[PDB]
């Protein structure tokens, strides 16, 4: 498990066939937007090369609007190099060419 | 002597208002603390005033502020103190992101689909804007003739029955209730909680309620603009405190500007 976060958008991590990978990037779903795979999904795009389970961490307070923290667990299934693009949006709007995005690569022999 | 409709609609009720008519977006910003409350206290103005005052009262100007009272600007915030900070300083006129209306519109861009970047970017991470005392050029009235005050603010009890009352007489209130993952995709009919991750706190504008398809419900505008939801605007299982709907509602009396 690295703690990868957004101080380390665009890495190459080199990881264990099953190996379990956490990501965790700042969030606020009560301004409409969280961390999407392409499509609006929190499922893996493809479960063959690599698995996701995901938790969001809510400021736990009368704070209204706080941002809290995305957890992304994945777990690499194959060898290979495997990217990992999340976007952040509202998932309604879809993404545009100016929405943030994250991005990691996963490199298992 | 007290009895209730079925249903309301405060847009129904007072249609020479339109404020209640219309949804804000608040953006890549955890305002909607801010949002709720000015919406419903610029429909309360309207009503207090038969419609001879229609304002959109500034978002901006409470985010931007009311400071410690309220919690954190763009970081989240505080409902009641909102409507306390209104009755102590009172707050100024400010339409939607470059409308140029009113004293102080909403500087926070909109993030509903958009194309080909006529407009400035929706960002998770954005700073509160500063308290400038200052109108919009063109604006005529000066910062300190603009502001709107309250005559008081309170809770309304955890009641159904209360609430409703509560809007019956005096206008839409501002509530809070905790928003879970299956909320996102709402698009018509009757919200309630059925899956997905809680998300945490959020600040809306409850202005009515009724019956459909045999289920009681509030009707409630959020803040995350036109194109979410039902037209802005959604409606929540009413009567069982859902999702804390219920519990933490607050509202006020405008002073008489007219």
């Amino acid at each position: 498990s690295h703690k990868v976060t957004k101080a380390h958008n665009g890495a190459t991590l080199t990881v264990a066939v099953g190996e379990l990978v956490e990501i965790q990037l700042p969030s606020n779903p009560t301004t409409g937007f969280a961390w999407y795979f392409e499509g609006g999904t929190k499922e893996s795009p493809n479960e063959s090369m690599f698995t996701v389970e995901n938790k969001y961490f809510p400021p736990d307070s009368k704070l209204l609007g706080a941002g809290g923290t995305e957890h992304f667990h994945v777990t690499v299934k194959a060898a290979g190099t495997h990217a990992v693009n999340l976007t952040y949006m509202r998932p309604w709007t879809g993404p545009s060419h100016d929405s943030e995005r994250f991005t990691v690569y996963l490199k298992a022999n | 002597d007290l009895k209730l409709p079925a249903s309301f609609d405060a847009r129904e009720q007072w249609p020479q208002c339109p404020t209640i008519k219309e949804i804000r977006d608040q953006g890549s910003c955890g305002s909607a603390w801010a949002f709720g409350a000015v919406e419903a206290i610029s429909d309360r103005i309207c009503i207090h005033t038969n419609a001879h005052v229609s304002v959109e009262v500034s978002a901006e100007d409470l985010l931007t502020c009311c400071g410690s009272m309220c919690g954190d600007g763009c970081n989240g915030g505080y409902p009641a103190e909102a409507w306390n900070f209104w009755t102590r300083k009172g707050l100024v006129s400010g339409g939607l992101y470059e409308s140029h209306v009113g004293c102080r519109p909403y500087s926070i861009p909109p993030c509903e689909a958009h194309v080909n970047g006529a407009r400035p970017p929706c960002t998770g991470e954005g700073d509160t804007p500063k308290c400038s005392k200052i109108c919009e050029p063109g604006y005529s009235p000066t910062y300190k003739q603009d502001k709107h005050y309250g005559y008081n603010s309170y809770s309304v009890s955890n009641s159904e029955k209360d609430i409703m009352a509560e809007i019956y007489k005096n206008g839409p209130v501002e509530g809070a209730f905790s928003v879970y993952s299956d909320f996102l995709l709402y698009k018509s009919g009757v919200y309630q909680h059925v899956t997905g991750e809680m998300m945490g706190g959020h600040a809306i504008r409850i202005l009515g309620w009724g019956v459909e398809n045999g289920t009681p419900y509030w009707l409630v505008a959020n803040s995350w603009n036109t194109d979410w939801g039902d037209n802005g605007f959604f409606k929540i299982l009413r009567g069982q405190d859902h999702c804390g709907i219920e519990s933490e509602v607050v509202a006020g009396i405008p002073r008489t500007d007219q």
